[PDB]
């Protein structure tokens, strides 16, 4: 892994030593160049993943996350360039720094062969995450989320803390692989309940959970457009992937802890998307909509079935792509009217057509229409939870209404109707935009087109 | 006589069919005027900055900011827990959750028990 | 199809509807004869007015417009407003 | 009621548009057109039967029992005309109508597509800026303390003035564009 | 081609051309006008290709995994032993997810081929999809999404011991 | 009154100094050269190539060999009268189940 | 063989080729929509060779051309099933797709976003292609899906409209609720058969199959307008009239009913759900019809129509008599795109008016398109040997003479003769009596695009049923033997029905005003129910999606 992590960290020389006017052409090159290289992942095995190193592996699960990491960067430096055009130099060069920084922490988090080096580059990727959101979210009102902040450090990463220190101590190890072979069952117990409650509670709340997504719409509304971009494709799907890790340790009481928690997801897609519909924010809207998503994922790695993880990391995948696509369409509309309020700029296919083109692409891919990734992993995950109980169906197809729903009616609202008539700064799209756009959407077009690479470890 | 229209939630009374819209009193032109003066007003102030050619962006409409401002700040700072908040808060906070968690605990608890009693037919059921 | 309007053919049948009217005689008739004041109608008269020429054009005058055409060149000016003539 | 010029509807007002209303809801009743003009006639008959009512509050009261009338025997779906509100072509060209400030947005290369079109379009611009603050000064000296009463604009007095609030009425796009 | 013992195939039976009215039918004249305008071109360039193919004849192979001890052998807690027992097992739980993929292949297309009398005709394919189904349900259902060969011997052990409690309670 | 303060800077529009600009930078021929870059290496380089190598991957997974392998045990068990897949994944004679 | 599979190929690359056409331009598009209908033209020419050639040996197959996944037991591949159904679909889906485009020609000159028109419209025509040559599950809800999709793009087609995004979403609303019914049977599928080919369902052939059976009636619900989810077929007028001819008339709306004739080995096994298909279709096609006695939009009236007629293929469906149905959906294409196309004539002949009440004295003024209503209507009523008695009358002879929901197949009659009332409505309001539009005539149809547009559709409905009906096997016993009483009741109740609405015609030149008796005022609004759902269940919705949803919970409790 040490062939990627390595020209990561050759781009801060990279982009310190770059002329002025040159340091988003030369980052996102050698950034283009990584997402070129990170196909080397894909020698994956049926039986055996590809495992490195003492300190990194990469099997199926581990492999797409990379390959969306490395190919978000320079659509990130492609996005966040123009609202920093006239940022200093030096605070442009911070922002750059930051970005592959946080790129730096996520392709060794998802690497990480054993537990508490993943526990360390997983509490590490919120610091850049941070300071990108604080120094460059254009407003900052944070009353209410610190306490929320301080909600997640108690109930979330501490105790995580607490349990990967604790197995270390009985197992002698939190090698992963060593792990796959020296796993006990974890029984019914009190001692065991709460290890399960500090094993899990951390990756509940970055997925985020139902009733724990109170810091989603508060973080994407007030942060860049590069910081939703990395939360909406990457940093929730942390919360997954630890999961996935974690829940091998954790059997067979996931059998019976899994019972609340998948309540709160599969009512609480309900109540999110549902949420989606009364949405005057825009980007509130994309932040209830990726809860309303990943609530799925979270339900699939519960119920710990093979179709389940196929669905949640290729859902895991799709949605990134997705909602990235859909925040960044989102800022190409608040870079010309600069307010998020949706029934602000309206009618906006009469003023830009091919616009309105990607708007009903990734309209149509956040409805999960087939044979796109988002309908394979929606559908996987609805036919696993079929096969746990018959009834559940029903809150999936209900969700798979209002999911509907509130896609179009963000298309119907935004770029269909009359036209606002006291907005006038309304510019024709720029080659940026649209480019950014099509990264976005071609990589998930084409994925429908061999999507077994993107379907975890036990395809 | 005539079938009087009942009016509702979702279906309300006609202009035509109220009876206050009838009223000739001087109070009510005066309120009507002052109504027709502040939406005047109102129009005057949009119009001017509207036809502006100077001005190339958007006429902000604070009644619009303050809309979505209502919708999202104002909803916590102006809670109180009483007694309505609490008895609403835990209908529909912790009611459908505990309805779904015993119909779906129920159900698996039939299934389960029928399949470690060889009763459900789980025949060709080789992908799950 | 849909064949353009002009102020000869809206004029024409504007007065081509109400010389077809048995209260207005077709020798006093002008361009600018008042409905109320020189022909001497009814404002009943007049909403009739009003609705034949929806009947003969096909769209919808509104009330707060209809309340206030007075002559047949009022009508012809405001045909001409809600169909952009002579381009 | 609810009108941009007065604040209210007259008595007047309110019994015309009875009148029109329930010759409209008629029409639809009563499909064909003799029969239509018969039936026409003869409520012509019934709205002049109490045309001389000089008791605004006996007419007042006729009146809304007139409106209860015309609320019993409308018709569900009366005919409204296509491009009239609720009707099946109405606000259908409004995708078309694009605003024109949208032509400063070309690129020169389609802008010299049509050379003489934005060579007067410059000099129509150059009069709405020349106009502008005339027409400002022009209601600012003109409005009453407090604001404008009603939402209606004074016109052009002054010989080579412009009417005030004028450019998006003048450059509004064309009903079918 | 294939192997025809794997993939069965029955004896085709085609019925003459039996025309009985005057009128000529379309389909022979563009059945001919298909082999002379559409086969031959294809043809003669498929035959430029397979000339191309043979100036230059290298193989490839099928791997082969020699077996190695399996789960019940290695000792508990060895992950050098057991972990080779685990990649024995994963093989072979791939392996045979594509037996019951080629077993389905030739339900459907036995249901096909025979058409309407597909229940009278396919009785024996639905036999062997029928036993290989329960053997493939036996061998590796309800495992989880963390399967592994402890899993599936823990499996066999609890269903082993049914089988002997059930040939208890029979005696 | 209230502080000393820059005012509000106005909204810049690209197309106004530039009317080829595609929105990259204000400097054309740096705003050129970044279209360049990112329509190269990400659609030309990124997308074409790696389509090309994702799709000529050696058998992700071993699913293919999967399938000729078992093209190899049917055959070996079709023919031997054997049974297509026993019911026991490893052999019954090398388990020992607790007595009762 | 080698001519089957390759032809059937053909079509469907033959149908995408303009879709990259349209996507690789540089110019200015020397007629494009005559490229599209040069195309789709062909390809109904390349599509009736496989016809022909299982019309003379019965030649069925499978094209499993291209591996796309394997979910460890379940083999996704790339599969196209070519049998009786998509044998007699695809040549009358291209048929009648040629005949709306080179409508289209005429009836969409005046709009500048012609190409976006037939491309979206070939775009519906390549999904409904695939829903119907799709042999699992999946492919079959790509397709489905993708006609769902067009179906909202193309009502939402003048986009700055309120009513027809509002009708858009309205239909993707009421889809995505049969959605959820085929996402059922899928599931049912694959947990209890491993499967979602079509071919080890029908070989496995599962005895407790009333789950997915319920899944797949609610899924025609969704899809074929059925009552409980019906009223965005009416809702759906609001697009263009191509659009309402060629996909809410004859090829998007048979969808559902395709699906559950495509699944009829589980159904000829389950005698609850022919019960529930039955009650539901004879519901539908009495209320739609019960609907239509009242109407002024011409759209709304064959719509309704076309409803009633999908009500009736459940009912037929509901019997076990699954061919007849599918007889009746390519009966039914010709003269319900052709009735679409020529009130689409009357239309923008008299100026964008649809209302019938500003219609009349059109059977001189516009004489092709009267002789085609004519010959719609009649062959819509049944019409004895026109296309719609080879087939509707067929479904009357086995709805009587059958072990039958006895109130279903009365309500079966009074739809046969509601059908005639309508028909002879629209003739009477539309073509008969004295005129009622205004004075400026523009009334034109001489365009060789309109009239050989129609003219086709026009041979369809004349000889199709006699041609199709002669040249399809038998796959059910015809039940010819019936009491003379009983052989004479469609055709019978359809007369009593041209009487009955002749009377209520000629009492309306007669000089008297009745107010409106509460029949007329529940027909006229649509049994109430789009007046009440539509605003209840969206209230009922979004309040608790803002005070308890956002508001009181997300936002202060959590
Ligand atoms: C590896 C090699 C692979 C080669 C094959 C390619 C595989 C797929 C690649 C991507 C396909 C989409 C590309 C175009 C869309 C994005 C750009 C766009 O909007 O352009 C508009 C523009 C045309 O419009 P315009 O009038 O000029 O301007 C825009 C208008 O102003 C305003 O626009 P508008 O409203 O007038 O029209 C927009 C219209 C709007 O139409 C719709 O929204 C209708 C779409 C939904 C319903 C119909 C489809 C339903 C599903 C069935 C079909 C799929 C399965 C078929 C298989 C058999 C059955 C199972 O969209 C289209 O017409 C797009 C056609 C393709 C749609 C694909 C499905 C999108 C729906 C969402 C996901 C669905 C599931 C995933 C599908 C995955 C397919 C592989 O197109 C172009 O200029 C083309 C640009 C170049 C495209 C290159 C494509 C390849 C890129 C990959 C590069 C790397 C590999 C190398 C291959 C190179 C090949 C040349
Ligand atoms: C999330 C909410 C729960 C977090 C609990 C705190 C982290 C616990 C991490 C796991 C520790 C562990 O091994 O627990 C088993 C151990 C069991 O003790 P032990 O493992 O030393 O005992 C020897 C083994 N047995 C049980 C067989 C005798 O649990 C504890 O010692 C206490 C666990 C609860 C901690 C209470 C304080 C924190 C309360 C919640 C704060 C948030
Ligand atoms: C992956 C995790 C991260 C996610 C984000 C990734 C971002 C970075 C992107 C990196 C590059 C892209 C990586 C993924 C590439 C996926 C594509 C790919 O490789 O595919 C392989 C697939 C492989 O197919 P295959 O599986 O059959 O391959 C067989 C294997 N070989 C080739 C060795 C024999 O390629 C194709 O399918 C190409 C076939 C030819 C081209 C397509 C022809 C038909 C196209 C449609 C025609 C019109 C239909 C109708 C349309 C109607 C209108 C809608
Ligand atoms: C003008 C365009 C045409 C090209 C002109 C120039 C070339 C001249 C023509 C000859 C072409 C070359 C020879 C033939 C092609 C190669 C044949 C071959 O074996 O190819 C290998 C394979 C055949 O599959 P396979 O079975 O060998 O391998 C599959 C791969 N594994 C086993 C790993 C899974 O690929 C193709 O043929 C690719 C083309 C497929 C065509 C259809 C694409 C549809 C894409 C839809 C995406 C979404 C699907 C969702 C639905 C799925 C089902 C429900
Ligand atoms: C609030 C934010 C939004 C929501 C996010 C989630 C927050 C809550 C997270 C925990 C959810 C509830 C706890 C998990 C329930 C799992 C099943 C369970 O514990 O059942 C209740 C238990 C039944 O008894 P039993 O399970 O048999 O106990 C013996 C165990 N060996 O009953 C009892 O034993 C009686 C009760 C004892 C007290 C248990 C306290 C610990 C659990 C909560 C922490
Ligand atoms: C098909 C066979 C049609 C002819 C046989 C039925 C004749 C019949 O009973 O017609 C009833 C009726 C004519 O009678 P009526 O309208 O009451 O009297 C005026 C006569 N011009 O009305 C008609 O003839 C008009 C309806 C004819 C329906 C034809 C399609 C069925």
């Amino acid at each position: 892994m040490l062939k990627y992590i390595i020209p990561t960290m050759m781009l801060m020389p990279l982009t310190w030593l770059s002329k002025n006017s040159m340091i988003w052409i030369n980052t996102t090159l050698h950034s283009l160049l990584i997402s070129l290289t990170s196909l080397l992942l894909l020698n994956q095995f049926g039986d055996n993943s590809l495992n490195f190193s003492l300190t990194f592996f990469s099997d199926s699960l581990s492999t797409p996350l990379l390959i969306l990491t490395m190919w978000l960067l320079p659509l990130m430096l492609m996005a966040s360039q123009h609202h920093l055009s006239k940022e200093n130099l030096a605070r442009k060069k911070l922002f750059i720094s930051m970005l592959i920084l946080l790129q730096l922490f996520l392709i060794m988090t998802f690497t990480a062969t054993e537990l508490i080096f993943f526990y360390i580059m997983f509490e590490a990727t919120l610091v850049p995450t941070l300071i990108i959101i604080t120094r460059w979210g254009n407003q900052t009102e944070r009353l209410n989320a610190g306490l929320y902040f301080l909600f997640y450090t108690l109930a979330g990463s501490l105790p995580l803390l607490v349990a990967l220190i604790y197995i270390q101590n009985t197992m002698g190890s939190l090698n992963f692989l060593i792990l796959q072979y020296w796993v006990q069952p974890m029984p019914n117990s009190w001692s065991n309940t709460f290890m399960w409650l500090a094993c899990m509670m951390a990756f509940m709340v970055k997925m985020p959970l139902y009733g724990l997504h109170l810091w989603l719409p508060k973080a994407h509304v007030e942060a860049p457009i590069a910081g939703s971009m990395v939360l909406a494709a990457i940093l929730l799907k942390l919360g997954g992937y630890g999961m996935m890790r974690i829940t091998l340790l954790l059997n067979p009481i996931t059998d019976f802890m899994a019972y609340p928690f998948i309540m709160l997801s599969l009512w609480g897609m309900i109540m999110t998307s549902s949420i989606c519909l009364r949405q005057t924010d825009l980007k509130s809207l994309i932040a209830y909509s990726s809860v309303s998503h990943m609530a799925l994922v979270i339900v699939a790695i519960l119920i710990q079935t093979p179709w389940s993880y196929m669905g949640a990391t290729a859902l895991m995948i799709a949605h990134g792509l997705t909602s990235s696509m859909l925040f960044c369409l989102a800022n190409s509309n608040y870079e010309r009217v600069h307010s998020r309020t949706m029934i602000l700029a309206r009618g906006l296919q009469t003023l830009l057509p091919l616009m309105a083109a990607w708007w009903l692409l990734a309209s149509l891919t956040n409805l999960a229409l087939p044979p796109s990734i988002n309908l394979i992993g929606e559908l996987f995950v609805v036919m696993s939870t079929f096969s746990w109980s018959n009834i559940t169906i029903i809150l999936m197809g209900l969700n798979m209404v209002i999911t509907a729903l509130y896609s179009l009616y963000m298309l119907i609202t935004t770029q269909r109707g009359k036209h606002t008539h006291h907005i006038n700064n309304i510019l024709p799209s720029f080659t940026r935009e649209n480019a950014l756009m099509s990264l976005h959407m071609l990589p998930l077009l084409l994925l429908s087109l061999n999507p077994k690479i993107i379907l975890g470890p036990l395809y | 006589s005539f079938p009087k229209y009942e009016p509702s939630r979702l279906a309300s009374l006609p202009t035509t069919l109220d009876p206050a819209e009838y009223d000739i009193s001087s109070e009510t032109r005066k309120a009507q005027a002052e109504r027709l003066a502040i939406r005047s007003r109102l129009k005057r102030e949009y119009q001017l900055q509207y036809n502006d050619p100077s001005r190339r962006g958007v006429v902000e409409d604070p009644a619009l900011i303050r809309w979505t401002c209502a919708r999202s700040a104002n909803v916590y700072p102006n809670f109180r827990p009483n007694t309505k908040t609490s008895l609403l808060g835990a209908l529909f906070g912790i009611g459908p959750l505990i309805f779904w968690y015993y119909v779906f605990k129920t159900d698996r608890d039939r299934k389960e028990k029928l399949i470690q009693e060889g009763k459900l037919d789980r025949t060709f059921n080789i992908s799950y | 199809d849909a064949p353009p309007l002009t102020l000869e053919g809206i004029k024409d049948r504007v007065l081509y509807v109400l010389k077809l009217y048995d209260k207005i005689d077709p020798e006093k008739l002008s361009v600018n004869s008042h409905f109320m004041k020189d022909l001497g109608l009814d404002s009943l008269d007049q909403v009739e007015i009003i609705m034949a020429m929806e009947d003969e054009f096909g769209f919808e005058i509104p009330d707060i417009d209809a309340e206030k055409l007075m002559c047949p060149q009022e009508i012809v000016d405001y045909i001409a407003d809600k169909k952009d003539v002579y381009e | 009621a609810f009108l941009p010029s007065a604040a209210y509807l007259t008595h007047q007002q309110k019994v015309l548009q009875l009148y029109k209303r329930a010759l409209r809801h008629l029409e639809s009743r009563c499909v064909h057109r003799d029969k239509y003009r018969y039936f026409a006639c003869l409520l012509r008959a019934r709205f002049d039967e109490h045309k001389n009512e000089k008791d605004m509050v006996k007419a007042t009261q006729l009146l809304r029992e007139a409106e209860k009338e015309f609320w019993h025997g409308q018709h569900p779906q009366p005919y409204i005309f296509p491009e009239s509100p609720g009707g099946t072509s109405y606000e259908r060209y409004e995708c078309y109508k694009v605003p024109e400030w949208c032509l400063d947005d070309w690129h020169p290369s389609e802008k010299a597509m049509y050379p003489d079109y934005f060579a007067k379009r410059e000099q129509w611009k150059k009069l709405r800026r020349e106009s502008w603050e005339r027409e400002v000064k022009q209601l600012q000296e003109e409005t009453p303390v407090g604001g404008p009463r009603t939402e209606a604009l004074p016109p052009a007095r002054k010989q080579g003035d412009l009417p005030p609030l004028w450019w998006h009425i003048v450059t509004r796009p064309r009903e079918r564009p | 081609s294939w192997d025809k013992d794997v993939y069965p195939e029955p004896p085709r039976r085609t019925p003459a051309p039996s025309p009985q009215t005057s009128l000529p039918n379309p389909i022979t004249y563009l059945t001919k006008a298909f082999d002379l305008l559409v086969d031959r071109p294809v043809t003669l360039v498929r035959e430029f290709i397979e000339r191309q193919h043979a100036k230059n004849k290298y193989y490839y192979y099928h791997r082969e995994f020699r077996r190695v001890p399996d789960i019940t052998e290695c000792h508990e807690k060895d992950v050098l032993c057991m972990f080779e027992a685990e990649m024995q097992w994963k093989r072979d739980y791939k392996v045979d997810q594509e037996i019951v993929n080629i077993i389905q292949e030739r339900l459907k297309a036995c249901q096909q081929r025979e058409g309407e009398s597909h229940r009278q005709n396919c009785a024996k394919e639905l036999q062997q999809f029928t036993q290989v189904v329960k053997a493939y349900q036996d061998r590796y259902h309800d495992l989880g999404a963390h399967y592994s060969a402890r899993k599936c011997l823990a499996k066999q052990k609890q269903r082993m011991l049914a089988e002997r409690k059930a040939t208890k309670e029979a005696a | 009154l209230r502080w000393q303060e820059d005012p509000e800077p106005e909204d810049e529009n690209l197309y106004e100094k530039n009317p080829d600009s595609h929105g990259y930078d204000k400097d054309p021929a740096v705003d050129v050269w970044n279209m360049r870059v990112v329509f190269f290496f990400g659609f030309s380089i990124v997308l074409v190539l790696g389509s090309t190598f994702v799709a000529y991957l050696p058998d992700y997974r071993m699913q293919e060999w999967a399938r000729r392998e078992a093209e190899r045990l049917v055959k070996y068990r079709e023919a031997h009268g054997l049974p297509l897949m026993e019911s026991n994944c490893f052999d019954p004679s090398k388990i020992q189940l607790p007595e009762d | 063989m080698n001519l089957f599979s390759s032809l059937t190929l053909v079509t469907l690359i033959l149908l995408t080729m303009p879709i990259a056409a349209i996507n690789f331009n540089t110019h200015k598009f020397t007629n494009y929509p005559l490229y599209v209908k040069t195309t789709i033209s062909c390809a109904f020419i390349t599509s009736m060779i496989p016809t022909m050639m299982f019309i003379h040996t019965g030649q069925e197959m499978i094209i499993s051309n291209w591996h796309w996944l394997t979910i460890q037991t379940l083999k996704l591949s790339l599969s196209f099933k070519m049998d009786f159904f998509s044998m007699m679909f695809v040549p009358v889906a291209l048929f009648v797709t040629w005949s709306i485009m080179e409508f289209s020609m005429w009836y969409m000159h005046s709009d500048p976003n012609i190409n976006q028109f037939f491309k979206y419209l070939l775009l519906f025509l390549i999904t409904m292609l695939i829903l119907v040559t799709a042999n699992n599950l999946f492919q079959l809800f790509i397709g489905w899906e993708g006609v769902g999709i067009m179906s909202f793009l193309l009502i939402g087609w003048w986009y700055g409209r309120t009513d027809a995004n509002t009708a858009a979403l309205q239909a993707i609303l009421y889809n995505r609720i049969g959605d959820i019914g085929f996402i059922l049977a899928m599931a049912w599928f694959l947990i209890n058969l491993n499967t979602w080919d079509l071919q080890q369902i029908f070989m496995l052939n599962p005895n407790d199959s009333n789950l997915p059976l319920m899944g797949l009636i609610l899924a025609a619900t969704g899809k074929s307008a059925q009552f409980g989810l019906h009223p965005w077929l009416p809702s759906a007028m609001e697009g263009p009239t191509p659009v309402s001819a060629l996909l809410h008339s004859s090829t998007m709306v048979v969808a559902g009913i395709f699906l559950l004739i495509r699944f009829y080995p589980l159904t000829e096994n389950n005698k609850f759900g022919q019960s529930i298909m039955l009650c539901l279709g004879a519901m539908t096609t009495l209320f739609t019809a019960m609907c239509a006695l009242t109407q002024n939009d011409i759209k709304k009236i064959i719509a309704f129509s076309t409803s009633s007629q999908l009500g009736l293929m459940m009912v037929t469906i509901g019997i076990n008599q699954p061919h007849l149905a599918f007889l009746h959906i390519c009966t039914h294409a010709f003269f319900k795109a052709m009735l679409f196309m020529c009130s689409g004539s009357i239309i923008h002949s008299l100026n964008d008016e649809q209302d019938i009440r500003k219609m009349g004295g059109l059977f001189k003024a516009m004489p092709f398109t009267t002789t085609a209503l004519i010959i719609g209507s009649l062959a819509l009523t049944g019409m004895p040997f026109l296309t719609g008695f080879y087939s509707k009358d067929l479904i009357i002879e086995s709805a009587n003479t059958s072990y039958t929901n006895a109130w279903a197949l009365l309500m079966t009659l009074v739809a046969t003769s509601f059908t005639a009332i309508y028909s002879t409505r629209i003739i009477f309001f539309a073509l008969l009596g004295q005129p009622r539009f205004p004075t400026l005539i523009n009334i034109n149809e001489n365009n060789p695009f309109l009239i050989n547009s129609i003219k086709r559709l026009l041979i369809g409905s004349l000889f199709a049923g006699f041609i199709i009906s002669n040249n399809i096997p038998p796959m059910t016993i015809p039940q010819m033997t019936m009491p003379h009483y009983l052989k004479m009741t469609a055709l019978t109740v359809t007369i009593l029905g041209f009487i009955l609405a002749l009377e209520i015609s000629n009492t309306t030149h007669y000089l008297k005003f009745n107010y409106p008796s509460n029949t007329f005022k529940f027909s006229n609004l649509l049994g109430y129910y789009p007046t009440i759902m539509h605003r209840l269940t969206p209230y009922m919705n979004l309040t608790m999606s803002q005070k308890s949803a956002s508001s009181l919970l997300d936002l202060i409790w959590l």
